[PDB]
């Protein structure tokens, strides 16, 4: 008795910061060797 | 931080009454808020 | 206007080198600073240091002395 | 509850040291410290804070909550406590000490004050005094910053009651040169009665008024009596 | 103004008195102020 | 305005909902007004 096609929801939650500024990792998949220089990307946001 | 059952965290501050008003630039202005939300300290007390 | 940031684990490990960092910003002038730790009986000097213009950010090292018990005490 | 069960550890050990005591009696006082021990305990704040009330974000009582302290603290050289609970205990008191130069800062709103008339130094003396008798050493930086607070109090103003309370602070201490230093003017403030020595209130304000409610003549006269006992009752050397 | 004594003027020899209040920082809505004469001296005894 | 059984007013704009919630700067804010209140509208329609 499900949908009649492939279907799924994601419920999430929103941060807060009073002035507004933002600050996230791009997440990987991924194991890191030891020894080898690895450079994770940050992206982010910054209000007036 | 319940650390062996040890606190260890600081009492919640004080409340703020949610009758009083408030004028900045349009309408009048009062406060409210989700009961669950996110901001440094709940991004802290994950590490600790 | 000064700001600073005090950065320490809350469960500190028995009997071997740890790490504790301060990020100290907005000042202009020298001034001085002192880190201890409450032992029950004794304090610790973490850092004690002189302060040179701004954008002081450091991290160190020091030992944990030996206690026969899990005990909660203070750092200031 | 707490305060009518609290004197009675110290009527036992009156019992053993006056060495007129019995099993039966001591076996009651067990039991009956057993129901204080397990009885008022459930009023615990997760914080480690006790209240009169029994609202968790409702706090404070501080003065309570460090006789409850040094309650338990005295019984648990006659039963056995948790220690956890006192060091959250003290873990709970110590957000009340965050003055540099305030040293510690005293709040009463309770159904019965203290014969205290609210100067943060009298009861920031009061729970140092408290805290002394502990099973811990001078390694509490709590002993550091009160004794500064004490310092700065001392050679400038204050009460008659809160140096006598100080005596005694300097008394276990050993801090003996101050101890001569105030008791001077402690003895001094003696008063001869018949065929007898002793201390009574200065009575400078009337009768009670709008504000002025609890009458602490006889109570504080007494208390500065006992105090004085005890820090005479130990000179740094001599006792003769 | 609401429970507190701001005023506390004296006269102008005739019973012309008047006051100055401050409005800046108010987003009150009712506002009934009100004025008052206390004395323990004046040949007057509660009446109505 | 209404003189002789002539109304002259215009219709009032469109109202306002009771629920869209906007921040500016610190705390989260709904709307609120007083009908008791004065506008320069009411300024007028007082002299004609």
């Amino acid at each position: 008795e499900g949908p009649d096609f492939p279907t799924a929801q994601h419920f999430v939650m929103r941060f807060y910061s009073e002035t507004g500024s933002f600050l996230d990792i791009q997440g990987s998949s991924v194991e890191l060797n030891c020894g080898q220089v690895h450079n994770i990307s940050v992206r982010y946001i910054l209000s007036l | 931080y319940n650390y062996g059952g040890f606190n260890l965290e600081e009492p919640e501050p004080p409340c703020e009454d949610p009758n009083t008003v408030i004028f900045c630039k349009g309408r009048y202005y009062l406060p409210v808020s989700s009961s669950t939300e996110g901001d440094t300290y709940q991004n802290l007390r994950r590490v600790g | 206007k000064v700001q600073y940031a005090l950065t320490i684990p809350a469960l500190l490990k028995s009997g071997e080198t740890q790490r504790a960092c301060v990020n100290l910003i907005g000042y202009h002038q020298p001034l001085a600073l002192s880190v201890v730790l409450e032992h029950q009986r004794v304090n610790i000097s973490i850092f004690s240091e002189k302060v040179q213009p701004p954008h002081y950010f450091k991290c160190n090292k020091f030992m944990v002395p030996t206690v026969i018990t899990n005990a909660p005490d203070f750092v200031t | 509850n707490l305060a009518r069960m609290a004197p009675i550890p110290y009527v036992l050990e009156y019992l053993n040291n006056t060495n007129q005591l019995t099993d039966e009696l001591l076996q009651t006082a067990v039991q009956f410290l057993n129901e204080g021990y397990y009885r008022q305990l459930r009023y615990k704040l997760p914080s480690g804070a006790y209240d009169a009330f029994w609202s968790s974000p409702s706090d404070g009582s501080s003065w309570l909550s460090a006789y409850t302290f040094k309650t338990f603290e005295k019984a648990k050289k006659y039963i056995y406590v948790d220690g956890k609970i006192q060091q959250q205990t003290l873990l709970y008191l110590q957000t009340s000490q965050k003055l540099d130069n305030g040293c510690f800062k005293a709040e009463g709103n309770l159904f019965m004050r203290q014969c205290g008339q609210e100067r943060d130094l009298c009861f920031t003396a009061y729970l140092a005094i408290a805290l002394l008798e502990s099973n811990y050493s001078s390694g509490m930086t709590l002993l550091d910053d009160a004794l500064g607070c004490l310092e700065a109090a001392m050679s400038s103003a204050s009460t008659l009651y809160f140096k006598s309370y100080t005596v005694y602070v300097f008394t276990l201490v050993q801090n003996w040169e101050i101890r001569n230093t105030l008791l001077n003017e402690l003895k001094s403030k003696v008063v001869s009665e018949r065929g007898t020595l002793h201390w009574e209130r200065e009575d400078k304000l009337g009768q009670e008024g709008i504000p002025l409610y609890y009458p602490n003549y006889s109570p504080a006269e007494v208390e500065i009596t006992a105090y004085m006992l005890l820090s005479i009752a130990k000179g740094s050397d001599p006792t003769h | 103004l609401a429970g507190k004594t701001i005023g506390a003027v004296l006269t102008d020899k005739e019973g012309r008195a008047e006051y100055a209040i401050d409005t800046s920082s108010f987003v009150q809505e009712n506002f009934t102020v009100v004025v008052s004469y206390e004395n323990p001296h004046q040949c007057y005894y509660t009446e109505w």
